[PDB]
RNA sequence: CGGUAGGGGAGCGUUCCGUGUUAGGGAGAAACGCGUGCGUGAGCCGCGUUGGACGAAGCGGAAGCGAGAAUGUCGGCUUG
RNA sequence: AGGGUGAAAAGAACCCCCAUCGGGGAGUGAAAAGAACAUGAAACCGUAAGCUCUCAAGCAGUGGGAGGGGGACCAGACC
């Protein structure tokens, strides 16, 4: 019983092509290229869902550093954090960075608590 | 319904013996031009393509006169395009037993002539109104007359389309 | 020629209508100065508390930014250039973002009095290369400082700025003058904070 | 010498547009010429 | 009927006139009149005033992440096991309670503080494609992952008052 | 010249970074006092 | 290069270009007006004027010089009759050049050179 | 609970046959185009201002049964 | 190597552009399906509308997303 491959090919291809919408040039046209390009896309995506978690911590830490350095001449990220811990506070770095931008007075308060107790 | 029904005459030449690139070179110049200017230009152009394109445009103007009743003075060439036709291949011998392929390209040309004056009533009247005045004026008439007024080229030329669907001035 | 025909009139009017309605329903901008956690309006908006804050267009606008002046006399080249780089970049603001310019402008004055340790005055070597072979050129720091002394500090700060689009666009924010006078008095420059100990040399 | 690669779509469209721009200057000459023969005052020119 | 009339008139008579669709009956309402302002209010509404909420926010720990919660708003979290739609939960890990008159800072937790929330939904997240790939080793594996998620609504932040506040008091 | 160079992994062995100083080796994570027992994450109120 | 080389080449070698010009001027003198390419016209001016200026003097010497340029005798004699009549007062400049629509076959710029 | 050579387990789909001259279908089938739908994936389910007469699901059977590589191969169309 | 207009040639009278071909109307037809005629994918060639590129270095994607636009009903979302 002869079986033409029929549409089973072009469905697969078409469903791949849908992925590759908005790729510049021949990455949006030729199927053969599009294939590869799809894989690489999915791949980088997976990679950077992991990079992401590293990167925002990067960021947050940086912002915190800047936000504190304003107060004392000698004060750091490091010093701060150490004090947050020997004072038993749980606030993580996302929260201190967001409170740094969005409620700066708050972070000043926190610092004043940490100092008072370290005094 | 649509502006395309009111303003437009479409004319297709089929299988003109110009190759699409050559012919495109001429068609790019006449896009958007008054039918008058386009006439005289196409009479004096150096290119070969200009002659068939000319016969074509003259024809389409005649069609807008005798069929749909338009004034020739007010015709512009609104949309013009060239698409590839049926390619005839021939084989010729080269040096040392090699051959080569000659293609004798044809094309289809489509000229769409568009009256300017048609709609001018609604056109200039709606220009006459400030943006608030118009929305106050459209507060009376039923869905029917709203659709009948605003069904000119107006909404496109001033780029209101998605704004008026947001003002709840319409149904789709 | 600006056509005052009813057509262009109409279009401009309409566009200010679109802009009006888009402005009314949009969430207001609240600048960051004693900006409390939320306004009753943002509260209806997207979630800006549980995502990382990224700056919007109203923030970084060039006209706002601080200006600073560095008197470079008896400063040490590198140590000062690091400070300068920090401020130009924006790394000292809580609002810092790598992808945006949050930084300041910095004005360096007295760029011929900048000081350098040890034998560098005669040793340090500024090279630049034509792009032809044999096309290498070299100056000692001192030849340079007598000829066009601004280039020394520009060349030391540009090293510490990011490279690439944002880098260059940043580099335009560094304004350097050889005399003790700058024609920026209108911008009201603040003085630059220097927290380094070793940055000030004494003879 | 041959073409190590195949020319990309967009670059080719730019080169051919350049070749199409000569049509623009030709259309200008043609227009000016038409407006000159359209007054019947030119003694340097002749048409039949 | 004015649609059928103006369309049969733009059908039969080609080149439509303004006098036929808009008759000379309608002058439009004067730009300063109440009958003008009802329409211009209908079609171009003024922005309504914002709904009232309490001025307060908390920082609460859920599924070992910390969220900033303001009351009246819904957030996404990890699935909470054994939570049903329309459930009133209370979040007891509360690190920080801000007010624009006060801020309470726990050591670690604000004692007696409670965040009352209601679980409005149980979802599955936007499907993430996990994709394992090694070049030339002829190995690729395509695997989707949908995380279960709980969507909850904060109602109120309560029982802080007794705890010691600090302030920036200049 | 009678001496060779360091190619590939050799070179890596030579050049990789190391803390030699006895004091930096023997360092370690800070010892923080334990936390008081924390409440229940989320409770169901009926 | 050419600096100051003033001659019209007409894209023919010397021999042919000479013969061409002889031909074209016998045509011009025979018919009084003709249609050619702008280049051929501009080139042909000089030799037209040579013949006219030649026939203004009329000597057996001059006439022999014209006979040895133009191809057909009859035209030469006609010249040495007509010219003292028609051109007597005109000091130089005996040709008009009125340019036209370009040729269809090659788009070669055309022109009408008239005996004025 | 990394994985090549490689071995084992569990599946999806294509055309055809049984049920079956089935359910359904000019009140629009196949196909074609779309999806804020559901799957670990192969895919499924839903939708159509296309299309114009066929043909599912279930429970089973059979193969000319799945392609991106063969300086494969045949047509079509580019580049230069 | 070159198959499939329609049930039926009813294969398009007449007018217009018009040297023919080719076309636009009218008329035939359930549909124009209009003779290079049935479904009509891809490459490839364009046309229009939305955003956007002329200090820029790059297997062209991806995580972050400034500014701008679009169709919504869970308007905090999607494109
Ligand atoms: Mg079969
Ligand atoms: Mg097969
Ligand atoms: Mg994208
Ligand atoms: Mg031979
Ligand atoms: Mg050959
Ligand atoms: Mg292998
Ligand atoms: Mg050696
Ligand atoms: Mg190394
Ligand atoms: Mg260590
Ligand atoms: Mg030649
Ligand atoms: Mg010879
Ligand atoms: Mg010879
Ligand atoms: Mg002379
Ligand atoms: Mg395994
Ligand atoms: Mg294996
Ligand atoms: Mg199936
Ligand atoms: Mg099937
Ligand atoms: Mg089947
Ligand atoms: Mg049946
Ligand atoms: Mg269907
Ligand atoms: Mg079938
Ligand atoms: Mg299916
Ligand atoms: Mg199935
Ligand atoms: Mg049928
Ligand atoms: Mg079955
Ligand atoms: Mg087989
Ligand atoms: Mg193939
Ligand atoms: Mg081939
Ligand atoms: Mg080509
Ligand atoms: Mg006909
Ligand atoms: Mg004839
Ligand atoms: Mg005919
Ligand atoms: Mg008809
Ligand atoms: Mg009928
Ligand atoms: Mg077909
Ligand atoms: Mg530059
Ligand atoms: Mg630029
Ligand atoms: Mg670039």
């Amino acid at each position: 019983t002869r079986v033409k491959r029929g549409y089973i090919a072009r469905r697969r291809r078409k469903k791949i092509r849908f992925f590759a919408s908005s790729f510049r040039g021949a990455h949006s046209r030729l199927t053969r290229t599009i294939a590869q390009q799809k894989i690489r896309a999915l791949v980088s995506a997976h990679r950077d869902r992991d990079r992401q978690k590293r990167d925002f911590r990067r960021l947050w830490i940086t912002r915190i550093n800047a936000a504190i350095r304003e107060r004392g001449v000698y004060y750091n990220y490091s010093k701060f954090i150490h004090d947050l811990y020997k004072r038993q506070l749980l606030l993580n770095r996302k929260i201190l960075a967001q409170i740094a931008i969005l409620n700066p007075n708050c972070i000043y308060m926190i610092y004043n608590e940490i100092i008072k107790k370290e005094d | 319904p649509e502006p395309g029904k009111c303003d437009e005459i479409t004319t297709r030449g089929y299988s003109i013996s110009m190759s699409v690139d050559k012919a495109r070179r001429v068609i790019d110049q006449i896009r958007g031009r008054s039918y008058a200017e386009t006439l005289m230009i196409l009479e004096l152009m150096p290119y070969r393509a200009c002659y068939p394109i000319f016969k074509l445009i003259y024809s389409a103007a005649a069609n807008a006169s005798h069929n749909k009743q338009f004034n020739k003075a007010n015709l512009i060439i609104s949309k013009a395009e060239v698409n590839k036709g049926i390619t005839l291949k021939k084989v010729k011998p080269r040096a040392r037993g090699r051959s080569y392929m000659i293609k004798r390209p044809t094309c289809h040309i489509t000229i769409v002539l568009r009256d300017i004056t048609h709609f001018d009533s609604y056109d200039k009247f709606l220009e006459s109104l400030t943006p608030k005045k118009l929305i106050a004026l459209l507060g009376l008439m039923s869905t029917g007359r709203r659709r009948e007024l605003l069904c000119g080229r107006f909404r496109e030329n001033h780029k209101i389309k998605s704004f008026l669907y947001k003002i709840a001035l319409f149904k789709r | 020629r600006k056509s005052t025909s009813a057509s262009t009139k109409c279009t401009e009017e309409w566009r200010q209508l679109k802009e009006a309605v888009k402005k009314e329903f949009a969430i207001p901008h609240v600048p960051l100065d004693q900006r409390w956690m939320f306004t009753l309006e943002e509260a209806t908006g997207p979630d800006i508390w549980n995502t990382t804050w990224y700056p919007k267009s109203a923030d970084h606008v060039p006209t706002d930014k601080k200006w600073y002046v560095v008197d470079a006399t008896d400063l040490i080249l590198g140590r000062m250039a690091s400070t300068i780089a920090i401020h130009i970049r924006g790394k000292n603001l809580a609002s810092y973002t790598p992808s945006v310019d949050m930084g300041a402008f910095v004005i360096v004055v007295n760029a011929d009095k900048v000081a350098v340790s040890g034998k560098k005055r005669t040793q340090k070597l500024y090279r630049r290369h034509s792009g032809r072979p044999g096309g290498l050129k070299e100056e000692t720091f001192d030849q340079l400082q007598k000829r066009i002394p601004e280039r020394i500090i520009e060349h030391a700060v540009r090293g510490m700025l990011p490279k690439g689009r944002l880098g260059r666009y940043l580099f335009n924010h560094l304004k350097v003058y050889k005399g003790a006078e700058h024609p920026h008095q209108a911008q009201q420059p603040i003085d630059l904070p220097l927290r380094d100990k070793r940055i000030r040399v004494e003879k | 010498a041959v073409p190590k690669k195949r020319t990309s779509i967009y670059k080719k469209r730019i080169r051919k547009n350049i070749w199409k721009k000569k049509g623009y200057w030709a259309a200008l000459k043609a227009f000016s010429l038409a407006k000159s023969l359209s007054t019947g005052n030119s003694k340097s020119f002749f048409v039949r | 009927l004015k649609a059928e009339f103006e369309e049969f008139q733009r059908p039969p008579n080609q080149k439509p006139q303004l006098s036929d669709v808009l008759p000379d009956d309608f002058q439009a309402p004067e730009p300063g009149t109440p009958e003008y302002n009802d329409i211009i209010n209908q079609f171009l509404p003024k922005k309504g005033p914002p709904p009232p909420r309490e001025e307060i926010f908390a920082v609460v720990v859920i599924g070992s992440r910390q969220y900033i919660v303001i009351p009246g708003r819904w957030i996404y979290t990890q699935r909470l096991k054994g939570a049903t739609v329309n459930d009133k939960i209370v979040l007891n890990k509360v690190l920080l309670v801000g007010t624009k008159a006060s801020t309470y800072i726990g050591t670690p937790i604000v004692t007696n503080a409670a965040v009352h929330a209601v679980v409005e939904e149980q979802l599955l997240d936007d499907k993430v494609i996990v994709f394992k790939y090694k070049k030339k080793k002829n190995y690729r594996r395509n695997i989707g992952h949908r995380q279960p998620i709980t969507r909850i609504k904060i109602t109120g932040i309560t029982g802080y008052e007794d705890y010691p506040a600090s302030t920036l008091e200049a | 010249s009678s001496r060779p160079q360091k190619k590939g992994t050799a070179h890596h062995m030579k050049t990789r970074p190391k803390k030699t100083a006895r004091w930096d080796i023997k360092r370690g994570p800070a010892v923080y006092p334990p936390l008081p027992p924390l409440p229940a994450e989320w409770t169901i109120v009926s | 290069m050419k600096h100051g080389r003033k001659i019209h080449r007409l894209s023919r070698p010397a021999d042919q270009r000479r013969a061409l010009l002889r031909g074209l001027t016998t045509q011009l003198l025979k018919h009084g007006r003709i249609k050619t390419t702008r280049a051929k016209a501009s080139a042909m001016r000089k030799y037209v004027d040579k013949m006219i200026t030649l026939a203004k003097e009329g000597s057996l010497h001059k006439r022999r010089q014209a006979l040895g340029f133009i191809y057909e005798k009859q035209i030469v004699h006609a010249l040495f009759a007509e010219v003292p009549e028609r051109y007597g007062d005109r000091n130089g400049g005996y040709t008009r050049i009125i340019r036209t629509l370009p040729r269809r076959g090659d788009n070669a710029p055309m022109a009408y050179i008239e005996l004025v």
